């Protein structure tokens, strides 16, 4: 994250898991792409990820939930 | 049916 | 106006009463007659 | 198993409440009805009172008499189920309340 | 006393009721009225309530012309209409 | 008698002050002691009990103390009027932290909690709560006698509260009340010879309301009874004369007021009163006093509530009859029974009837002729048929409600209050609104030939 | 007379035709109608054979 | 039999309900006495408490409470 | 001239004791010292839902807002909706009808809108088994509470609906004497409107500190799909403890907000769980108000109940004492005989009260 929240990680089980960087306690897996992930972006403010993949689409994810 | 009310 | 919403409510109330008490006749209906037609079932040997 | 109750003619029974009070038709069949707990055994059946002008006598817990009702023949609103009739209530005869000789106590 | 200007306040009512009652009816009460047995058009200041024959024309709203609207939608979407066919 | 805490009172002291009685001079609300012995329910020993002594009203209690009996038994006459923690709750200076702070915020529902992490290092192990975690009428009579001995048993505990402030004068012993605002014609015709008797009012009898009853003419009452007719109800405790109405469900769609009772039948009735439980029955007489007595029955209509409300609403029929002048073939120009276009504009599109029974509908006014308008039937209306609009006009009930208040009189009988409409119509020599047109008259029926 | 009474069946008197309304006399009442009406119902149909 | 004895048993049926008290002190039952003016009231109250104390009184007045056997009193109201 | 109060507290509870008690009440000074004083907005909605509920009850309030009168009415209760601010959830608007509701002439179904849920206020699933069983076994018997649709904070749209039709005359006297033996622990968790791993997540965090523990665990999952979901998203999870041999119930809640794992949350609800068992004996200290107002409530008896000692808090003497300044009676209390742990027994000598709005 730019303020240093937490990071997001990719797995090429078409997912992203949201991993703290202070405790790495596995905040959130969120997913749904069915073709790996291969870009992650964070909003300026730790709000809301931009996620994307082999599948043509991107994701606009809210972090307060793992909402979309 | 009433007969109440706030006032 | 009034015509229209006084003959819905007219009709709803009316289509509830005869299903209620319709239901609720045969419901008393068999769950007593089931019994008593054991009961002569069970008095017919005697 | 000598009787629909036991073996007893009568039984006094509790009545719950007045099946069929909202009933439209007048002297209707689901009118003139109502629930009543057997004692001797302690279970709630439903039974009649004829005459529902007359039905406005007994209302709850008034300890009714409880007898048989024996359908002669085929009516056209009577349902079945049913076979017990009101013979009197708190006491006194209901038909002698009808015909309005006697007085219901309380 | 108390108990007496309660005595009659009580006669008071009593009077009015008591003269209420033999006096005359209101026109509302009793049945059967004509037109010239009432105050003139007291009736729009009535709120009075009747029963009628029949359900009047449905005034057409843009909620249901927008819902056949969104029906005809579909089915023009799906060509599931019915028309007829050649011999 | 079961439900209700009852006394009959035997002796009597109107202890006011009598410098005060002749400082006011005759105006004043006595204060008395009633000295009598209770039955029923316990009394709610809290003063403040509204209790109603019969013919005068209810009162409220203000002091009350038990005596011990004048006229005991073996373990005789008496003829008067003749020859910790729980204190620590319940003191109410102190606040509840220093309750709890020497025993040991309610609109948040969840119960206050601690912080989680001390609270998870208390219950990293469970072993605490783990010892935890491992006929009929005879039977209903077994049922009330084990209330019955687990109440005498858990009233078997500390004096001061289960036998003076917790169970309340428990049942059968001689007491003194005190009550004020009595009215001084009480003490002025204070005759022992009737009887002054008293019981504590529920709080669902103390507030006035409308009560829907089912009553009957009774059997024994040579007239019936009308609606709008003062009649006084011996409900519950009370007695008051009332201005009952009497309804019938007409199939059980509505409630419409009638103008008398059914001559041998229960029918549906409401009137104003004080509020009661429902189930409850009552008598109810005509005319109560020694100079109107005849040798008529006196006991008018006997009944028990069905239940109560502050607010019903009764309808009753109403018919607009008009008259055809000009008729058509399944049409006809019907006249005077509206007057004015908003009024017929009002009523456009309302079924009607003929009284030869036939259905009809009111189409639309007609313009210049203002109260006439055009009307569709199943077929033609003679000229000599009168139509029928039917309507309910909504009646509503008089409040009003004088307690009969027997001993307060001078005299103690002959009691007055609204007296019968036809008597008050005999008293000012008036003649009962008769209608030439309404009665009934032999009918002749001709042979009606056809063209 | 099953479960009732005379009082309970007794009578209903009709109401008889106005006074004020008097010139065409004989108010006409559901008999009157449907004694008139099945008449009318024959001879239509008689005229539309 | 099994006939004259099942259905004179429901003479022991009922509603059941409570009555207010144990034997702790049960009241002074209340004992009216009511007939048309003129017969019966005062002579009937006069002879039961003559009875009842073996004293009689002159011009009673109000309920007054009296005796009768070791349990229990009553009360006797004209 | 005949009851009145102090203070901006307890306040649902005066009104449900009012309209209970048939007495009237005043209550003033409403937060008379607040930078914005008054009446809140929602109680002025609880007001109204009292005003719609009932039938001829006056209220007036305060011009200044901060005083309110209230003289009852009879309940009558009928079929009706509520819309409900959204400074508060359903359970505050549904917990004191779950026990002013046994009493109307007709049933209750009053369903309400709004969010469903909330940290400080009552949960739905926790109203249901926490809530019905007490009721049920005090003596209504056809008790009902569904969810048409569910909401979370703070956008809401959750639709609940409460049918209550077993009027009874009063509810009978209760005697729970013993420490309950706990037959199952069970509980369910939602979540609205995010994916379905964390439903997973929170149960067998929760399990993990009770699968120690030998009795059995239950945890029942609910995603909430479509538009049933509402209009927030959100998350929540249920914990009861449930006494099948007597028919009790213990009940812990939370959910969970933005920025909260759902596996400590889990286990939070637990660990919460077992500290009320460590407060409770046979009534939850959030089960309590009720089921005394209940005891009062029945039949005029002896109604007796076991409570452990950490039950009597700061709203337990405040209770006792509104409950008094009503209607003046007082609880005993036995000390259990066996007294290493002293627990009370509150026994109240029940009013005769009966609800007499039924039609007969
Ligand atoms: N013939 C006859 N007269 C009786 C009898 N008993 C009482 N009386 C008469 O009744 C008269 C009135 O006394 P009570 O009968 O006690 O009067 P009461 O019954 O109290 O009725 P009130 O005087 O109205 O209060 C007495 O003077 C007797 O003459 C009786 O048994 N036979
Ligand atoms: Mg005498």
């Amino acid at each position: 994250s730019p303020d240093d929240r937490y990071l997001a990680i990719s797995l090429l089980d078409n997912t992203v898991k949201v991993f703290f960087l202070d405790s790495m306690k596995f905040y959130l897996s969120l997913y749904g792409h069915k073709l790996p992930v291969l870009s992650i972006d964070i909003s300026f403010d730790s709000k809301m990820i931009i996620t994307s993949s082999a599948d043509k689409n991107i994701k606009i994810w809210g972090l307060d939930f793992g909402d979309c | 049916n009433k007969r109440g009310g706030v006032i | 106006f009034e015509a229209r919403q006084r003959i819905e409510e007219k009709n709803k109330e009316s289509s509830d009463y005869h299903a209620k008490m319709a239901h609720i006749v045969n419901t008393i209906n068999t769950e007593e007659g089931a019994e008593k037609n054991k009961y002569e079932r069970e008095r017919k040997l005697r | 198993k000598s009787s629909p109750f036991g073996g007893s003619s009568h039984a006094k029974g509790i009545v719950l409440e007045k099946l069929g009070i909202e009933s439209k038709q007048p002297n209707s069949a689901i009118r003139k009805c109502v629930r009543v707990q057997l004692i001797k055994n302690g279970k709630k059946v439903t039974a009649f009172v004829p005459n529902d002008g007359c039905l406005n006598f007994v209302d709850e817990n008034d300890e009714v008499l409880l007898a048989g009702f024996g359908r002669k023949g085929k009516a056209k609103g009577d349902i079945p189920g049913v076979r017990f009739k009101v013979v009197k209530v708190s006491g006194v005869s209901l038909l002698a309340l009808w015909k309005e000789k006697k007085e219901k106590p309380r | 006393s108390s108990f007496e200007k309660q005595q009659i306040e009580i006669r008071k009512q009593i009077e009015q009721l008591e003269n209420e009652a033999v006096a005359e009816k209101k026109w509302s009460l009793k049945g059967e009225v004509k037109a010239k047995d009432r105050p003139e058009d007291a009736l729009l200041t009535e709120e009075l309530e009747f029963d009628r024959t029949a359900k009047p024309v449905p005034v057409i709203t843009s909620e249901v012309t927008e819902s056949l609207e969104d029906m005809i939608r579909r089915r023009i979407q799906d060509s599931n209409f019915d028309d007829l066919q050649r011999r | 008698r079961n439900e209700h805490p009852y006394m009959l009172a035997d002796r009597f002291t109107d202890l006011t002050h009598p410098e005060l009685i002749e400082t006011q001079g005759l105006q004043i609300d006595r204060k008395v002691a009633i000295y009598g012995y209770l039955h029923g329910t316990p009394l709610p020993s809290a003063p403040g009990t509204r209790v109603h002594i019969a013919g005068v009203g209810d009162f409220s209690v203000a002091q009350i103390e038990k005596l011990p009996d004048p006229c005991p038994t073996p373990f005789l006459i008496y003829a008067p009027m003749s020859d910790n923690i729980g204190k620590l709750i319940y003191m109410d200076n102190i606040s509840p932290e220093e309750c709890i702070r020497r025993w040991r915020d309610l609109e948040k529902f969840v119960p206050y909690f601690d912080t989680f992490e001390k609270l998870a290092k208390k219950w990293k192990s469970v072993d605490a709560i783990k010892e935890r975690f491992l006929t009929w009428y005879e039977l209903q009579k077994a049922k009330i006698s084990k209330q019955l001995e687990i109440n005498n048993i858990e009233y078997q505990e500390m004096t001061p509260e289960q036998r003076q402030r917790i169970e309340g004068f428990k049942a059968g012993s001689y007491v003194r009340i005190v009550f004020e605002k009595v009215p001084m014609e009480f003490v002025k015709n204070f005759n022992p010879k009737f009887p002054i008797v008293m019981g504590g009012l529920l709080p669902t009898e103390i507030k006035f309301g409308i009560v829907k009853a089912r009553l009957r003419r009774h059997r024994w009452h040579k007239k019936i009874l009308k609606t709008n007719d003062p009649l006084v109800l011996s409900l519950g405790w009370r007695r008051f004369q009332t201005l009952p109405i009497y309804t019938t469900t007409d199939s059980r769609t509505r409630t419409r007021m009638l103008k008398y009772t059914p001559e041998h039948t229960y029918c549906n009735a409401a009137f104003y009163g004080p509020l009661c439980s429902p189930n409850t029955p009552f008598c109810g007489v005509q005319i109560v006093a020694n100079s109107d007595t005849g040798n008529g029955f006196r006991i008018a209509a006997t009944g028990i509530v069905e239940e109560i409300d502050v607010n019903i609403e009764i309808v009753k029929k109403l018919k607009l009859v008009g008259f055809p002048y000009k008729i058509f073939k399944n049409t006809a120009f019907i006249k005077d029974m509206f007057s004015s276009a908003m009024e017929v504009a009002r009523f456009e599109g309302a079924q009607i009837k003929t009284v030869s029974g036939i259905r009809g509908e009111i189409k639309r006014a007609l313009s210049k002729p203002e109260g006439h308008y055009r009307a569709a039937f199943e077929d033609k209306i003679l000229m000599s048929d009168i139509v029928i609009l039917r309507s309910w006009y909504p009646v509503r009930v008089k409040k009003f409600y004088n307690p009969v208040t027997s001993l307060l009189l001078k005299e103690k009988t002959e009691w007055k209050g609204l007296r019968l409409t036809g008597q008050i119509r005999a008293a000012m020599n008036l003649e009962t609104p008769s209608n030439p047109d309404s009665a009934y008259h032999k009918i002749e029926r001709v042979e009606r030939h056809f063209n | 007379a099953k479960l009732v009474h005379d009082v309970q069946k007794k009578q209903h008197r009709e109401r008889s035709q106005l006074t004020s309304r008097s010139r065409y006399g004989f108010l006409e009442k559901h008999k009157d109608y449907v004694k008139r009406a099945q008449d009318f119902h024959r001879k239509q149909s008689t005229l539309k054979v | 039999t099994m006939q004259r004895s099942s259905d004179v048993n429901e003479r022991k049926l009922h509603v059941p309900m409570v009555d207010r008290t144990p034997e702790d002190d049960p009241p002074p039952f209340i004992v009216a006495v009511v007939g048309p003016p003129g017969t019966g009231k005062t002579t009937l109250i006069r002879s039961l408490v003559r009875r009842m104390t073996k004293s009689t009184l002159n011009d009673i007045q109000g309920p007054i409470t009296v005796v009768s056997g070791k349990h229990r009193r009553l009360t006797f109201l004209e | 001239k005949y009851t009145t109060f102090q203070g901006s507290q307890n306040f649902r509870l005066r009104i449900v004791l009012a309209t209970l008690s048939g007495k009237p009440i005043k209550i003033e000074k409403i937060r008379s010292g607040d930078l914005n004083p008054g009446l809140k907005d929602y109680e002025v909605s609880f007001l109204r839902l009292i005003e719609s509920v009932t039938n001829g009850s006056v209220i007036e309030i305060s011009y200044t807002g901060t005083t309110v009168i209230y003289r009852p009415g009879i309940i009558v209760g009928g079929a009706s909706t509520h819309i409900c601010p959204s400074s508060k959830p359903v359970g505050y608007f549904v917990e004191p009808m779950l026990y002013l509701a046994p009493f109307s002439k007709k049933k209750f179904s009053i369903l309400f809108k709004g969010i469903t849920a909330s940290h400080n206020d009552a949960g739905i699933e926790a109203i249901k088994w926490g809530l019905m069983p007490v009721m049920e076994k005090f003596g209504v018997r056809e008790c009902a509470l569904h969810t048409l649709k569910r909401g979370s904070p703070p956008l809401g749209g959750g639709e609940v609906h409460l049918v209550v039709d077993s009027l009874i005359a009063q509810p009978i006297t209760m005697h729970e004497i013993d420490r309950p033996i706990i037959s199952s622990i069970t509980g369910v968790a939602y979540s609205t409107r995010v994916s379905p791993s964390l439903v997973n997540r929170m149960i067998d965090g929760a399990k993990k500190v009770l699968k120690n523990l030998q009795c059995e665990v239950n945890i029942t999952a609910d995603v909430w799909r479509g538009e049933n979901s509402g209009k927030s998203p959100g998350w929540g999870i249920t914990l009861v403890a449930q006494s099948k041999q007597k028919g009790w119930s213990y009940f812990a809640e939370d959910i969970g907000d933005a920025g909260s794992i759902p596996e400590e949350l889990g286990e939070k609800v637990a660990c919460q769980l077992l500290e009320e068992i460590s407060k409770s004996a046979a009534v939850g200290r959030n089960q309590l108000p009720l089921a005394i107002v209940y005891m009062v409530i029945g039949k005029e008896d002896i109604g007796r109940l076991r409570i452990n000692k950490e039950q009597i808090d700061e709203r337990f003497i405040i209770l006792l004492r509104d409950i008094k300044k009503i209607f003046n009676t007082e609880v005993f209390l036995k000390p259990v005989d066996e007294a290493d742990n002293e627990d009370m027994i509150a026994t109240i000598k029940g009013i005769g009260f009966t609800n007499t709005s039924k039609k007969i």
